[PDB]
């Protein structure tokens, strides 16, 4: 359906840039074909952005301190040097938890050494063993202690492994280094990829010899979701409600004791397979755990995963998750009744890094609402593969998106609705056109499970049908 | 579950029942939660003067800090030129939370460019990446200048911004003619209002330094007007307004009031406005300079009487009747405009709400955190209406800016029961304010959580927040507002009285407890 | 006892256990109070739908109006004007609460005079006192102009204003040529607004009816504005900021903005500004005349049609977005000029600051009351934001207002939830916000009162009170406030998202019970 | 002083007016001569307000109304006319009281029957009788109604007493019809004239055959004390203290129930001589219970007027006034300690209606403070006669004085402080005066007793001492 147009429109876009970055900026736009099951022949995907082209990526650091290891909440976070990251980073992102802020809860704190130039000049070993001895007297009910490094930690020769092990035998406390500066990889991914080793080097692996737990043929562990908004709590209470025991949430909500309990469960239920595919499989090899990708956004996807999850287990674990599909259809059938007649025929342009942009679809075609261009800030070649197949034919695919690009885009195909960062929602406001937040949800939600499909659904009808997007224009021009 | 008719989100979706007993299993079962006896103890421990003790003997842990990183407040200083794109050499992870945040707090649109260093660049330095970025930042999104800070990263590798900059224009990435000012902003020295000083200074040496020959002092009759880093539009609004209505020639330079106000009328301008390099490149002709914040403006100060030869006054931040009168004369002075009636009305109207609100606002105990220019003007004010601040922090403030404001203390006697803290971060001031119970805090979003924290201890022992300073994310369109002059004396006076009226009728709602003083007039 | 340290004023000194002894012995002793149990019952059937439905049964009895008498508004539109004292013809005690009550609101000197009719008077009528109380003053505060009300004392004794001042003149007590309009404001008919009406057109009479022959439609190339009863001094500054915006002549008739906000500079004064007697003997000559609310100008919009022959627009207050459009397009028709591009630039901000607001003030449900132009105004704008506005009461309101507000909620499909009320009073209201519970209201400090009862009947049933309109007794300097025009419409779209999120903080401050959702960036 | 000053100023100040109201406002002013104790050889008051010279005067409704009755919790009073007068006297006296607002309390509401040109054409009675059902049936732990005339009902011939007659005798309620019509009268006084009136007719005999009370030899009742800011509340507790008990409290806080067992008290202590030495003479009369005048404003009259009180009775009451003088005395000699330094050698004028002009000028001298001129709104010749005794020589007097006249005695005077309603506050403080407002203690207080004296002096001290008042001249001038 007109992909000679799409084609046509990415030339004219890259027309724009200098020789050397159109050439690598053409690589990265593609047109979706469902039949093409390889994504590399069409896209390329994990590289560094190019300069100066004011690019959506992060760092290593937000992908480990950010995004893994801050939703942990009865462990204590250190952002290892200069004082704009944790600040910065600092209760940005609605990982939800329940605790007591400040006594055995930590995430919407920041903890920080600080570095000034005498720190960046001598080192910050020291500093950071005086630090370590300072948390444990202000803050006694801590049950761990994370070292997130900056930049300068990597640039300079700070050695933090070694402290972290000397300290951690002086006080009998589990200390874990996580070499996450900002300069190493391309984007978050790499900071997925460090958290994770740094989950099966220092903390994974502390109950193996530990056999007191009692084990149930129900066990579960969620992997992957992180509870923004609650989204992993709507989910939880599903899986409880088909009979199953979830031992362990990753990390939305998580507590230590989760992670170290972990690889006694006899299922690993993977909801982000991009930022935790690597524990699960390494889960897999050393415990024998067979793990399982998900998706609970809309009722279609939620129903055939709770089907293929019980389906997964014995014939009483496959009759509750009937008797929980039978109870909740009356409740999203309202919901689509209700909603569905506002939003048909909408078409929505998304971009997100990762997981959500294939992952939220069948929500939206659940509300009758067609995804045109969906785009991965630092996504890999299998999530387009998977991607592929979960859009349709001649729709827009785009890697490491530039404003200038994905602005060109918005102006072209004209969007109902578009789901985006921050960095775009006053763009494309002032452009004329209805935005939601995904990465916050504009602060609302959640939006996994049944109870979370009525909130989204309610939520993209209270944008896109808003009277102000009919009043940009003055009356007299 | 969910009524399609009233959807709830997640407060208070789960506070249901269901979400309860789930919470209640999944914490008995799996958790490994201390006992809420110890966790009260541990936070009333927390609460005492022994907890603050320890917490006041920290060396090497900050909790909680009141400060940004240099390049922040040099992409600020650099939004504020006419057509001109922030351009941060060094790591792609800084640019995007400069970008989120300034969002969050302006709820606008902010560009900002990076050259993506990384691991090559540890060990080769970054001059590739410097020509690449140039170029593909002058080829797409057609600037007129490129101003460049640095991030902590090339700052620790030690990259020469000139001798990239020359090489990248001799090697033909950009042209020759074309302006691109350069700034050092390491993040490890200083804050973001270093950086702010640090970007113009830069800025000013590019345009002025090489020019001074044809210059001579007070040839256009204008007095430049250096802001600072200053995150209120009403701000920049007022200083003109205020120096329009005098009749007085005047350059604002790094003016980002319209970039940061652009209309949404259906099209997107990522530049509006903004200081022009003509009048940057004229700015030596002027009668003098005038620096709004000069505590962080040393440098800027430094380079102008150096260079530009201008006797720049020894003026406070116009917050408050005293200093804005001063600040007033010192320009009626400088540029020999006489004061206008309509200042001296609008003087008159602030003191006729000064007499109107004194007897409220007088006594109230007040804790208190920013930028130390702010602080110390606030602090002014506060003594101006009777008030007492009690706990004063600054954590980027200095020794010279403490003595100032403990001479400006000892001069009034609401001053008496006053203390400054300066490299103290929230979890310090939060040991304050419960050991030594304030009326209220003044500051910036993140003392809402100590307010929580207050309200677990009691309702008695609540202190509640006023959210004046940088950055407030929880509120809407409070970057509209005004804290200089006249205008910002009002303003604050104002929300100061409500906040003290508002918290006075939420003491006194009970039904036959405590509505005795639920008085309809106050 | 008193702590001479920390002295308690009445709140919370009564909190004291020995204060709290002798209460209760007092009550149990003397006050044969009911059992606490059969209040509770009584309260909570006070809550209920039943008592709805006794409470509109009524016919006779008003509890807790939401409207005032006719010389209060004639008051205030005498103000207007300069150099002019407001003279009351009639009872003392009229004056001196009409005084107290715009003291009380404005937190400025008011001045008016009664003539002090008495029982004597009240036989044989007021000519005398009328003769030398125009002497006295005229002798005493030495006016330009004499404006004379009546109150309900005098008109039920008939006493004719116009026989009275020409027998006072005749006589001596006042010359010939002293100007004394007069207007008949009875109490007992309409409201305020209507007094304001009254006034405002015997004004325009006395000054314009017997000298027509020479007056030429437009010939002096401005419009007359008219504002009716306004108590926010921003909305006229907002008007006369428009107007010169767009560099439109005009002639603001009765504007008392300078004679409520006098500043305090060592001295009284009186008078300041208004509007002056050649502006209103020229009136006549103006292009057109615009009525900025004309639900309660509806006597002067006759005359002005009938004598002035002036071709008077069909303009809503200009309130909100499309409404203040509307008004600035016909001003543009009018004048035959442009608007600016000034004007252009703040409505897109208004719309801008829109959509930053929209996911917050989505579906909200507002209760809401006060003057019929203000009520309409702002459900309008209530619309426009997508909120639900449910109750909607004008005590001062008719049948031709209601089919107008049904008209434009009938447009809009968020008032399909909202009903009209007319005669209604605050305790209807109390009722309506207890059976159907909305988010906030919207209305002045009488408020209050129905928010304590919503709080005694639980945290979960309470209604918070947003203070727009009048009067505002228990805040300080609201009254600078602005809602016409855009600027008006930005104020009230801040104050209204502000409380919801501030609401929303306190809802879910509780530590491990709701602070899940205490998000740091809203 | 400079008494010949003082007169030559007032014939300076009284040049202005014509003459006729020259003449009548000579007699009104005068200049204190603390020998004489003849007022109306010296003085004269209670007369008619000069037409036009903006006076300071209320009603007779205000009186009644708002003063007397108003306080009265338990009773409904309804406004009877048009919507007006109850509005702007609706909460705006701070007659505080202990009660569930809309239930069993209904001080703070406005009842009315809002008259439209029907009702002023055809009378009002049958409006009335039908609003009395209606209050019957909206508020049934109402226990009295009382219905306050307004001007249109004196001047219609409404008949409101009969009205009153047959609903009470319907409903078995106590109704009390007032004619406190705004028109009668000069001022508020005959409104106190005659709402003591009606209470003697239709309220204080109820409980005459009535003796089912158990009667004490030290019961007394607090008359004229309306608890303006707690104001009664803070005596009691010291009549309490001193053994005795208070079986009434007219009217702040006051009941019907107080009302009726008054008649039973020994004694009747009146604090306000001006609106109740009425019903204080009635009574002596009817029921021979003594009556005596007390001052508690500042420690010194505090402290005499407990001493004068005690004596009345036995030496048990004589014995425990002397317990709580000795327990009270170090709390007010710190505040005369901390505040009379701050205080001392200040000028002050007063101008209040009645009783409060005089009794406040002994807190004054207590913190040090000198009363150069003071005045009256509606007081008789027997006010002025216990005025002239407490006042300095050569000082200032004056009786419902005129805004231009006030205005040019201070700005001869040039007092430090002055102490009036809200008329005058904002005209004096745009002058640079300090301003308290001593009708509503500036929306603070209680100002009685010992705890109302720390009070009292704190907020003389910070509108005094304020630093606001070295500002209104700008540095330019
Ligand atoms: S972790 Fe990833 S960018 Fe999988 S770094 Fe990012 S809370 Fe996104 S699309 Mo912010 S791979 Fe989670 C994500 Fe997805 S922070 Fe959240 S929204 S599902
Ligand atoms: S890519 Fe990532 S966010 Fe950037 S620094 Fe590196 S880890 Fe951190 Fe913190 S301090 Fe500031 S923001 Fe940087 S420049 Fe020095
Ligand atoms: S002296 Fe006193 S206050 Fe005056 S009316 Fe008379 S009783 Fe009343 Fe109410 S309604 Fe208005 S204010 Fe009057 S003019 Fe008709
Ligand atoms: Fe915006
Ligand atoms: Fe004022």
């Amino acid at each position: 359906m007109s992909r000679e147009e799409v084609e046509s429109l990415i030339q004219e876009v890259l027309e724009v840039y200098p020789e050397k970055a159109r050439k690598d900026r053409n690589k990265h736009l593609a047109v979706n074909d469902p039949a093409v099951t390889q994504s590399k022949k069409c896209i390329i995907s994990n590289k560094k952005s190019q300069p100066g082209l004011m690019t959506i990526r992060g760092c290593a650091y937000a992908g480990s301190k950010g995004v893994v290891w801050g939703p942990i909440k009865d462990m204590i976070h250190i952002s290892h040097g200069p004082v704009g990251c944790g600040q910065y980073s600092r209760a940005g992102r609605r990982n939800y938890y329940i605790g007591t802020t400040g006594v055995n809860a930590f995430v919407t704190m920041n903890f920080t050494s600080d570095f000034q130039e005498k720190d960046i000049v001598f080192g910050g070993d020291k500093k950071l063993a005086k630090l370590i001895d300072e948390v444990e007297t202000l803050f006694p009910l801590n049950k761990g202690i994370s070292v997130q490094s900056e930049c300068p930690i990597g640039l300079i020769g700070d050695d933090i492994e070694s402290v972290s092990k000397v300290k951690g035998a002086e006080l009998s406390k589990t200390i874990v280094p996580v070499r996450c500066e900002g300069f190493r990889g391309v984007s978050q991914s790499l900071g997925h990829h460090i958290a994770n080793d740094a989950v099966r080097d220092w903390v994974l692996g502390k109950r193996d010899e530990d056999t007191t737990f009692a084990s149930t043929p129900y066990d579960v562990a969620i992997i992957g979701d992180y509870n923004i908004g609650g989204d992993a709590w709507s989910s939880r209470i599903l899986l409880e409600e088909m009979g199953l025991r979830c031992v362990a949430q990753w990390s939305g909500d998580g507590s230590i004791s989760e992670i170290e309990l972990t690889p006694k469960v006899k299922l690993n239920l993977v909801h982000c397979y991009r930022s935790m595919n690597y524990i699960s499989r390494h889960m897999e090899e050393k415990y024998g755990i067979p793990w399982m990708e998900y998706n609970f956004f809309g009722p279609t996807k939620t129903i055939e995963s709770l089907r293929a999850i019980a389906a997964k287990f014995d014939e009483s674990i496959q009759k509750k998750c009937e008797e929980v599909i039978a109870k909740y259809k009356p409740e999203w059938e309202a919901v689509v009744a209700k909603y569905r007649p506002r939003l048909e025929g909408k078409r929505v342009m998304l971009y997100i890094g990762g997981l959500r942009p294939r992952h939220v679809i069948g929500a939206y075609e659940d509300l009758g609402m067609e995804v045109v261009g969906t785009g991965y800030e630092f996504a890999h070649n299998d999530d387009y593969d998977r991607t592929m197949k979960e859009m349709g034919d001649s729709t827009l695919l785009y890697d490491d998106v530039t404003g200038y690009e994905f602005e060109e885009f918005v102006k072209r195909i004209k969007p109902d609705l578009i789901g985006s960062g921050i960095k775009e929602k006053f763009i494309f406001q002032k452009m004329g056109i209805p935005f939601r937040e995904m990465h916050s949800w504009d602060y609302s939600g959640p939006y996994h499970g049944f109870d979370g499909f009525a909130i989204f659904a309610r939520d993209m009808d209270m944008t896109l049908n808003n009277p102000c997007w009919k009043k940009l224009q003055a009356p007299w021009e | 579950s969910q009524q399609v008719d009233k959807i709830k989100a997640s407060y208070p979706l789960f506070l249901d029942q269901d979400y309860k007993d789930m919470l209640a299993k999944k914490r008995d079962g799996f958790e490994e939660k201390y006992p809420q006896d110890k966790i009260d103890e541990v936070f009333q421990w927390t609460t005492t003067k022994e907890y603050q003790e320890l917490n006041f003997q920290r060396e090497a842990l900050t909790v909680n800090p009141a400060k940004a990183c240099q390049p922040l407040g040099a992409v600020l200083c650099a939004l504020g030129f006419e057509k001109t794109m922030p351009y941060v050499h060094g790591s792609q992870g800084c640019v995007a939370y400069f970008r989120s945040y300034f969002n969050r707090h302006f709820r606008e649109p902010v560009s900002c460019v990076s050259d993506s260093m990384t691991e090559d660049a540890a060990v080769f330095g970054g001059q590739q990446n410097m020509k690449d970025g140039l170029q593909n930042c002058k080829a797409t999104y057609k600037p007129d200048m490129i101003a460049v800070s640095t991030t902590c990263m090339a700052e620790v590798i030690g990259d020469d911004l000139n001798a990239f900059i020359n090489n990248s224009k001799k090697e033909g990435f950009i042209p020759d003619e074309f302006p691109v000012p350069f700034a050092h902003t390491p993040s490890f020295v200083g804050s973001h209002v270093t950086g702010w000083d640090n970007m113009f200074e830069g800025i000013a040496r590019y345009f002025t330094l090489k020019s001074m020959d044809d210059k001579v002092v007070g040839s256009n009759k204008k007095i430049n007007i250096v802001p600072g880093f200053e995150t209120y539009l009403g701000n920049f609004r007022v200083i003109k307004r205020m120096l329009s209505e005098m009749g007085v020639g005047y350059s604002l330079l790094s003016d980002p009031e319209e970039v940061l106000d652009t209309p949404a009328d259906g099209q997107f301008r990522m530049y509006a406005g903004g200081t022009t390099q003509e009048e940057m490149k004229d700015a030596p002709n002027a009668l003098n300079t005038v620096l709004l914040q000069p505590w962080h403006l040393e440098k800027t100060k430094k380079f102008v009487e150096g260079t530009w030869k201008h006797e720049v006054p020894k003026l406070n931040i116009p917050m408050g009747l005293d200093w804005t009168d001063e600040f007033l004369m010192k320009v009626s002075e400088i540029s020999g405009q006489p004061i206008p009636a309509s200042l001296t009305k609008e003087r008159g109207r602030l003191v006729d709400m000064m007499t109107d609100s004194h007897t409220w606002l007088h006594g109230k105990r007040f804790a208190l955190w920013g930028d130390p220019d702010f602080v110390m003007g606030l602090v002014k004010f506060l003594l101006e209406l009777g008030c007492e601040p009690v706990h004063i922090l600054c954590h980027n403030g200095n020794k010279r800016w403490k003595k100032a404001v403990d001479a400006i203390l000892a001069a009034s006697p609401y001053g008496k029961n006053a203390t400054v803290y300066i490299g103290k971060d929230l979890w310090h001031l939060r040991s304050l304010v419960f050991t030594d119970k304030p009326d209220f805090m003044i500051g910036n979003s993140y003392g809402k959580f100590i307010q929580r924290d207050t309200l677990h201890k009691g309702k008695e022992f609540e202190v509640p927040l006023i959210r004046i300073g940088f950055p407030i994310f929880d509120r809407h369109h409070l970057h509209r507002s005004t804290t200089l002059g006249y205008e910002g004396a009002m303003q604050i006076l104002t929300t100061l009285v409500n906040s003290i009226l508002e918290r006075l009728d939420e003491e006194t709602r009970g039904m036959q407890a405590t509505d005795y003083n639920h008085d309809l007039v106050r």
